[PDB]
Formats: C-alpha cells, structure tokens, sequence
C-alpha cells in the first residue's frame, strides 16, 4: 500500500503477512457471504493495483468466481479505455489494463497515486473488483427472500435474522428492499406474531416489533 | 445490477 | 483512524487487521452481552465514520440487530439535521463545508472530508458524534437481547450468596445496558430465608462487601 | 495510555487490541487469584482513567466483584473530595474526574501531561488496586489454618499451597512471618515434621525443602 | 529487505519472524499449488537476494523441486550474463562493481553489495531480477506437479455446474501455472465436457456468452 | 524497560503485553527447567527493577520458590549494603541502597534517573544478577534426578543416554563420568578410544 | 541485535519475544533437520554474541547436540586466539572467548560491532555456531544415501525427494554429490523406472528423469 | 486492611 | 568437514 511518512510524503509500504493471511483466511472461512466484501475493502486500504492483484491471486479455491471476477474487471477496463483513450522522464497516462495492474509497473502505480493531482488507480481498480464481487455474492446467495417464513416455533428474532441475511445477500434496490420489509416481513411471521404485529399497525419500528413478539 | 452489501455508509 | 504520529501530527492510518478481527470475533463469541459495548468503544478509538462503518459492515450475522442499529442511526441523523442544519447554497473553493447527518454517518462524505473535519482547528468530531449514535443503538440491542428480568433472579435454596449476587448484577447490567434503592431492596428481598434474615439484621446502608461477608 | 513521542512530548495513544484481550483473558482464566493484580497493574502502565474504565468495563462476569470494586472506588473518590476540594485555565480534578466519570479524555490528558503533572491515572489505579486487594482476600478459597501436608503429599506441594494461601490472605508481614514460624512446621506430616524439628527454627526455606525432598 | 524508513531513506531491515514463518507454513500446507507463487511474491516484497535465498533455504521438504529450481536459476543467470555482459578487467577495490548473474543470485555478492545496488540512484534491482528467475522456476514446478489434465475434467451427471467450473479452472490454473488461460478453445471445452442437460442449455445460449451467463443458465 | 528510541535517546517504555505473556507462559509450561533462566534474562532486556518485580509478581504458582527467591534477594541486598554503604540535597540524585536496587524503596522515576545517569548506575542489571542467582538455586532444587542415577540402559542408544546425562548435569550444576556410566559394550569402545576424545568422536563410535 | 536508527546510527535493540519463541519452536519441531540452520541464521540477523548465546541457551532438550556445539565453539575460539594473539578509555582487542560472548560485556560487543572499521564479532561467532550445527546435522542424518532406494510402489518424485534430502544432510562436496547423482539415483530406482531411465541414455537431467517416470 | 499481593518490590 | 546446507546463495 501507500502510507504517509513523517515527512508528509506518500510512500510505498510492503503488504504485510498479517494482511495477506487475514484475507486468505476470510475467503476460506466465509466464502462469498456478503460480509466478505467490506472485509476485502478494509484489508485493501491504501492498496496499489499490485496489492489488489496479490490479494485476489492468493486465493486458491473458488476459481469459477475468480474467473467471473476477471470478466468483470476486463469489462470495466474496456469502458475505461472507451472514455479515456490514450495517445521522456514524464508520466504517461494509464489505460484500463494499467489500472488493473497487468500492464503497469509498481513504480508507475506509485507515480500515479502520489502525483499532484493524484490519479487514484488503486481506488478505481478496487471499485471494479467490488462490482464483480457483488455479482458473485448475489449469485451465490442460497435463499430467496420469498422462501423466508417464520417457523411455528421459531423465535421471531431468528426469523428476522434470516430475513435480513437473505435480503443482504440478494442485493435488491432500496425501494424493493423497503417493499419487502413493508410486505413480506409481517406477512411471513407465524400466526401469533403476525396478529401482534398487525395490531401494532404500520410505521412500527423493527425494535417495537421485536419487543412485541419476544 | 446488484446494489452492494454496505449496509452502513 | 486518526492518530498522532511520532512527531505530534494528526494523520490518517488504515484500520488494522488486528482491530478488524478483534471486533468480528467479539461479536461472534459474545453476541450482545453488555461488555461488548465498552469493547466496541475501545476498538474504535480515533475512528473515522468510514472506520465505524467498516466495523459494522464486517459483521456477518445478527442482521436483525444491524437493521435496528441502522434505524437508530437514521433517527439520530435526522435529529442532527433538525438541530444543526447546514445553510444550503454555494460551495466555497478550498473551504471546509459543514457536515449534515449523512456526512457524519459516512454515507455522503468522503474519507478526505472526514479527515478534514476531524483534524481541523477546532476539530469537528464527526467520528465521536457518529460513535455516540452507534452506541445508542447498540445499547438498545443489548437491552433487547437481555434474556431475563431482574424480578426473576432469586437466591436458590442452597445457592451461595456470591453466585446469586453475580446473577443479580449480571442481569441488572444487561437489562439497563449499564452497570450504574429499589435495587438493593430487591437484592435482600429475593435472598433465601437464612441470608435474608442476616441481611435484614445488618440494616440500611450496609455495603455489598458487608452483605457478602455476612452471608458467606 | 500516555506515551513519549520523539519530540520528548507526552501524548495519548489508543489502548491496543492486544492489551484489551490480554486483560479479558487473564480475568477469564484466573478470576481473582492474587497474580491478577500485578497483571492488571502491568497492563495499565501509562493508562488514563478512561483506559482503566475500559479495562474494568470489558469484564463480562464476576459482577458481584465488579460492584464491590465500584463501591471501593466511590469511597476513595469521596475521601479525595474531602481532602482536595475544588477561562482558558485548567480546573482541578474532583474524585469523579480521577475515576473518569465526570472528566473528558482531553481533561485527563491535560492533567497527566501538565507541568507539574496531576497523575490522575496513577491515583485511580491505586484506588482500583485497593478494591482488588479486598476482593482477592474475600475470594480466597482456603484459610491458612486449613493448609496441612497430606501423608503422601510432597513437602514442596504443601509449601506451594501454604504460601499461595498466605499471599491471598494479605496479612501484615509480621503475621505472615508468625505463620511461617509456627504453622508451616506444625502442619507438616509426621516424617517431614520430625526432620524439620531436627533442623530447628531459623533454618531457611531452602534448607527445609532440601531436607524433606 | 530494503524498506523506506519513517524519514524517507532506503535502508536494510532484517527479514522478520512473521515473514519467515508464513513462507515455511504456506509451503508445508499448500506445496506447489499455484496460489503459492503470488504468496511467495508478496512475502518477498523488497527482498534482497540474500532474503530470497533465506526463504528458499528454509524449505525442508520438496528437495527434488529445489534441485530443479536451482537449475532454472543457473540458466537465467547465464542468460543475464549473455544479454548484460560485464566487461572483464581489473576491478578497482572499494567501488561499486557491475553485477553478474551469480551476483544477482547472491552466490558471489555480499549483503552490502546488494544494498549498494538496490539503493543506488538509479537502483539496480538485483532483488527483483532474482525474484523473476525464482518465480520462473517455481512456475515450472507448479506445472510439473499438476495432478490432472484439463481433458479429464468432466461434469458428473448430478454435479452442480458451479462445482464443475471450480474444478475445471482450478485444473487449468495448475496446468498452465496461470489464470490468464481463457480462450475460445477453453470455453469450447468447458461446454464440451459439461453433462448432457447443462450442455444442452449452454449450447442454446450460443457463443459469446459470459461465464456468469453460463452459470446462471445452469443454476 | 529503558530503550533507545529511533533518535538515539534513552527513554522508559512500558513492559509489553507480549513480554508479560511470554514470561507467564514459559513458567507455566517449563517450571524451573534450566532453560527458563536464559529466557527470563532475555525477556527482561533493559528492565528496570520495577519491570523485574512485575515479571516476578505475575507468577501465580510456585510460591514456595518465590519465597526462596525473595530470601536470596534480601541476602544479596544485605551484602550490597555491607560493601556499598550509603535528608537529600534539593533536586539532586541520591545513591541507591540495596532495597533501592530491588525496587522496594525506590520509585520508577528514581530508577530511570539512575539508569540514564552519566555514567549510568545500572540498578536493573544488578537486581537482575541477584534474581538470576536465586533462580539458579531454585533450578538446582527442582532437578528430579542426580547425575549418579543416569546410567545407560542395556539397549539404550548412546545419543539418548548422552542427552539425559547432560540434561541432568545442566540442572544439577545450575547454582570421564559419561564413559564410566555407559553400558558395557559402549564403555569398551569408548575406553578403546583412549583419552582426549571429543564428544563427537565418542558418539560416532557408539552409534 | 544491532539495528539502524533514523539518525543513521547502528544501535542496540533488545531481542524480541517473537524471535526467541520462533527459535525455540523450530528446534522443538524440526530438531536438526538441515533447514534448521538457515532458519537460525535468519532469526539471528544482526545478533550480538550475547543474543546468539541467548538463542542457544534457551533450548531445553538436545543437550548432546548443544554440548557438541559448545566443543566446536571452543575449538574455533582457540583457533582464533592462535591466529590473532592479543598482546584508558581505549578499545581492547577481542579474544576468542570475547567473540563467543563469555568474557565480553554487551557494551564491548556493541563497541566492536559499531566501530569504524567494525569488528563483526556477531558474524564471526555465528560462523562458528554454524560450523557446529553443520556437524550435528550431518551426524543426526537418519539414513545413509546408500540406503535410499525407490519402493516398488513409491512415486519417483517421492524417491528423489528422499534422495536429495539425505544428500543435503550429509553435506558432501559438490563433486561427491554429483557422483551420487550420476550413479546411485538411477541404480537405486525401482525396476520399471530404472528401465525407463536407462532407455533415456546417459547425461539425463533431473527434470527429464522425473518427467520420464511420471 | 489487606497488605496487597506484590511479593516483590 | 561438512559443506553446509545452504543450497541457494553464497553459502
Ligand atoms: O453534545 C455535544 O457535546 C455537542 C455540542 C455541539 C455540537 C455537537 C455535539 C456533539 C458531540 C460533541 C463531542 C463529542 O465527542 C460527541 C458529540 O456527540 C453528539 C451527538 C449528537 O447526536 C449531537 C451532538 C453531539
Ligand atoms: O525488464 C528488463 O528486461 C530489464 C532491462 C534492463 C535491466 C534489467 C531488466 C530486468 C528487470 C528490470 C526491473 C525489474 O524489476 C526486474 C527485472 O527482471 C529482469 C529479469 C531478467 O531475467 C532480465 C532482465 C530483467
């Protein structure tokens, strides 16, 4: 990554063994559960394109997902090349494959990221990666929100946990999520809870609902 | 197109 | 977070893997037992709003609690916008704008804006404001996940008094989401007959230490 | 805590995840065995009152002990307020300021780094250790009078139990020495007691332990 | 390795216990699975030739592979001496010399010479040159030790399509020691080795379909 | 401890959680096997007397040994006062007594003053020397076996016998014979080597 | 160890708990397999003699090996004194026991190591220790190269792994190692593989041989 | 009043 | 005397 030194300069620092292992282990343990993406984003704070490629390439399994991710990256790089076409001791301009770190050197990446003004190629690349990861997370979601119904003996809290875990993985637009909350959540509670909740009437907060059915 | 998973922020 | 470097300057530093993992693991292991709140507060020392959101977003389970927290945050942000409105209008080149609620929550503000606010003189402490909102929501979660009412904590026939007091104040802490006359009345009232006799003999104003010595 | 930077200045540093976890784990593993207090003291080196409160509040169980500690703290804070009564100027800390409940982090730093320093962190730590001493003594499982060498217990294991109990009981050094001088030999098993009597008093513990090995 | 200190100066730093242990452990756990190579590359960020040799020498097993690696290294050093020859002659003592292949591999150079080259202006990156040679050798080992041919990866009658694609591209990565292995031949083969039902759906999609579209179609 | 910072000045630094835990764990796992003492010495590099006392006080078990150590410390402090006998001038450094070196009558700030004075008064290193003397006595006491009880088994490989021998010797020493206690075959070969043979040669001969 | 500070000074730094524990564990886990020596050498980067003695003295088992090591050290110190006889605020010259850290103080070791020109007593002593460790590794090799023979069902790769691991521990000259590679490797392959390898003809490379029996 | 548990120092 | 075990590098 790029970090600030005591002289106020932004300089390169080697990716750490702790970071490398933390990412490898989160992919091993969580696969593509949604919380993998925020962790990726946090572990790649300040990353160069080289660092981001290191993190992706150190993953051993899930090569279907990793190939899909490559496809997404290449699509975003092609769009970059469409919007920013390119033409001696001077800084050249990055093409799509330069931002993705396959045709650029570390020193060029540092040059772009520390230039005044900066071309934040690490952050651009990270955006593309998260786009692909989002597609993977949604595809690997095991459950549809329509199949989440509170069991006759299931505590309401456990039902809500399942409901919003599913919603998070499915990644619908906020209007459709809101529709699901206003229509499906109470609709699919079990009869007793559903009675209590409907008695609470709309506009009740999730906290009020959960207290009522505890 | 998926909306992303960053509930916060 | 924003920390002082070795020459006394306030600079941004990436959240560390150790911190990230510590928070994830405490949520996995303790869920929303009360002591998770002080841990949250310590692990987010100097955090920007971006860091606070990273910590909340890396939690995998407990999505009901996370939705409740999101609602508490949005309520506090709305109150911020009502009581500390930002004059709408032009942008001043090179000049610091004032944060609205969604800026403090890190949704409509950039990391660079957050750093600018937190290191200004005087500082606009958007990290600490957001953290206050988050802790408000988390305390609501702790209270809701409390399994037992204090009225149901009664000393067992053979239960040592120390164990009963442990259960008593464990329960009170969870039910209030805080460790701070009715309560002492209740402690003696629900002690078992022998202990209750001894404690009532001690009279009012006896300390917990004196009560525990008396019933040992 | 407060640490020294390269400018020779005393500045605040966030408590680390390693410190937090270390303290939580020592309480989980050791409860209120005596060695928990030196560990507390070592893990809170340079701590502010805020940091000390973080360490205490992250403890999940043992809430009877934690409430007793809180009562000890409040007593010490009242004594401080009795003995030390209270624009752009630095105010004086009252007891709840030293205990970190009515003071801000910035005020605590101001006091701890002032010239001359008002060492509120060390004052509060003293109060906490007073309370912890009382808890360790109270929670001691055994009385020194009940520590007696078993017929087949090695003398070393008996002496280990003897002095662990003595450490938890926290009597004056004169009372401890009186125990060493009478109970230790008195309560050894018959054979060891014979040898230890043949050596006589004023033999060192090393000599006693070699004699019964 | 060579790192920038807090004041912007390039200085030598001892290789750390965490790095040493991480490399030993990844070799022990993963052997010569392809993802070991990016890990190697990352754990040796800023390494001198001496550090690279430490990492290689601390490996306990796989000593046949280490002999092959040593031979690749010698080949690359010879190519360096062919394409970057050093004029022979008396060499003034106490002055920076030009590195030959055996200097880059750390066999005839001292740590202090390596530091001198790597911190020169401009730097002579003997660590990165050597690492390229090492990774070339390691990639040859990865391909040699790949257990299965891509031709033998075929979807089972009840195997979910996702698991088959996982197996397919894992195998391809090992056989090429590279993920940049997607071509028309490969997608052809992925559909060809699919099971009858999935194969029918995939052939109905036609060519030019993305992997995401293929996987959605057979879900 | 007292350490040099990145700019070359001697400054106090809190003992670290890693150090604290390392010492506690080595005592828990190894007790008073001899190799515990070099570990102690390394973990207390730069220690003030206060740090040394922290390390000793965090030990939970072995309270008999801790009492023996305390007695050794007091004996050494008494000898110090016998060999270095000592109100104070305002704002001036006083001289350490034995109990100052052991950290019982001195403050952290006084310890720092002595250790960073020019020339330094190395109270931490003096105290550490006393502690290690006591620890050596404890190691010798916890040695389970006498060197006389280390005899080569009838079918014991010579290497395993030598390992046991020198393990025992190390513990018993803390505060010719190898051959004599070898079994008959090995003993014959070894004496056949004659005198002046190295351990390497002996072990090769009986391999 | 001795480290560089920000003033460009070589200064003493305490050996770390991580280094100490790493060395203890590598000896516990690997004993005197050959790879223990490069690990030692890497973990003692910048070591003073005092640090080297700390690393050796914290080892609990293996006291036969540690005594042999002590004897090699004493031999090298005696040779140092034979080759470098040593006849008020002035720096004295180190004798062998000073280099081995038994008669020198830490401050004297720092003085020698940071002097201009430096007397690198840490590196000299480490060289002696590694001479001793080399003799221990050779002595503790469990099998002779003559006894490494491919099993009827042993993959050729596993046989060659055993062959070269033994060869590494035995530490013969390169000429002697090459002689073993040229005669024994093929001679002691199992019948089928040996037939294939002999069909290759003389002068076959290791890569060729391993491919041929794959 | 308890004497404390700091055996050393 | 033994040749050492440093397969790679200066020995
Ligand atoms: O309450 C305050 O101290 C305050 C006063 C003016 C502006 C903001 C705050 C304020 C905070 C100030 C400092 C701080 O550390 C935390 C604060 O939290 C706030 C939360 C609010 O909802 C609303 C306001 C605050
Ligand atoms: O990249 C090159 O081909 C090159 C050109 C001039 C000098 C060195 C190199 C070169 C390298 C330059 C920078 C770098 O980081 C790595 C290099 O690796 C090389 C490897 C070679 O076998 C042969 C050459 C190189």
């Amino acid at each position: 990554p790029i970090v600030q030194n005591l002289q106020g300069q932004m300089v390169h620092q080697c990716i750490s063994p702790r970071t490398l292992n933390a990412w490898v282990k989160v992919v091993e343990e969580k696969a593509f559960s949604p919380e993998v993406i925020p962790m990726f984003s946090a572990l790649s704070c300040g990353a160069t394109p080289q660092d981001l490629n290191t993190m992706l390439n150190t993953v051993g399994g899930h090569q279907a997902a990793m190939q899909m991710l490559k496809e997404t990256i290449n699509e975003e790089a092609a769009e970059w090349d469409r919007l920013h076409p390119v033409h001696p001791g001077q800084m050249r301009e990055p093409r799509g494959s330069d931002i993705a770190g396959t045709t650029s050197t570390l020193q060029e990446q540092i040059g772009w990221m520390t230039h005044n003004p900066p071309i934040p190629v690490g952050e651009i690349y990270k955006r593309w990666i998260i786009l692909g990861l989002n597609k993977i997370v949604r595809m690997y979601s095991p459950t549809s929100i329509l199949d989440i119904r509170q069991g006759p003996k299931e505590p309401f809290r456990d039902y809500v946990d399942r409901f919003y875990k599913t919603l998070r993985a499915e990644q619908a637009s906020q209007e459709v999520k809101n529709a699901a909350t206003e229509t499906l959540l109470v609709q699919n509670a079990n009869p007793d809870c559903k009675t209590i909740l409907k008695a609470l009437g709309p506009g009740a907060t999730l906290e009020e609902m959960m207290t009522a059915c505890q | 197109s998926p909306s992303g998973v960053f509930t916060f922020g």
